[PDB]
């Protein structure tokens, strides 16, 4: 073929493999984020389950 | 005039009347602090895959 195939194909893998470069740039800077605050959707770390709490009346009134 | 009640009636559990406005935060807890907020979307599948290493998929 002539020279645009072999240019315009490595215009195409050079966008693909900067693409993933930034991509993998911004993967540590979030995961920094997440892990250090505890406010996104990662490393969220187990708390009591809440839902076991007697809610009953007890044998005593301070509760 | 005094009747005694018979077996099982004192451990009844019935309801009281009172003009006692009923107390709202009786813990005196504080605000719950807020929930992580949700992200919202469709999937898309991975951009350009797994972009591990060399690995094209
Ligand atoms: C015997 C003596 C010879 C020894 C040979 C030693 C082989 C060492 C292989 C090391 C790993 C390199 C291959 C893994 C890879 O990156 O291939 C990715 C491949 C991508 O798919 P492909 O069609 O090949 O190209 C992109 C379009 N999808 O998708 C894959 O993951 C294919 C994985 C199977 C590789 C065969």
């Amino acid at each position: 073929d002539g020279p645009e195939k072999n240019y315009e194909k490595t215009l195409a893998i050079l966008q693909i493999e900067s693409e993933k470069a930034e991509l993998r740039l911004k993967e540590q800077e979030v995961r920094r984020l997440m892990r250090a605050r505890g406010d996104g959707p990662w490393y969220q770390f187990p708390t009591p389950e809440k839902e076991f709490i007697d809610h009953s009346p007890k044998a005593t009134p301070d509760n | 005039g005094w009747v005694r009640p018979d077996l099982g009636q004192l451990s009844k559990v019935t309801k009281v009347k009172t003009d006692r406005p009923l107390p709202e935060n009786p813990y005196h807890s504080r605000a719950r602090p807020e929930p992580n907020p949700v992200i919202e979307g469709d999937l898309k599948p991975a951009k350009h895959g797994t972009r591990f290493f060399f690995w094209t998929v």
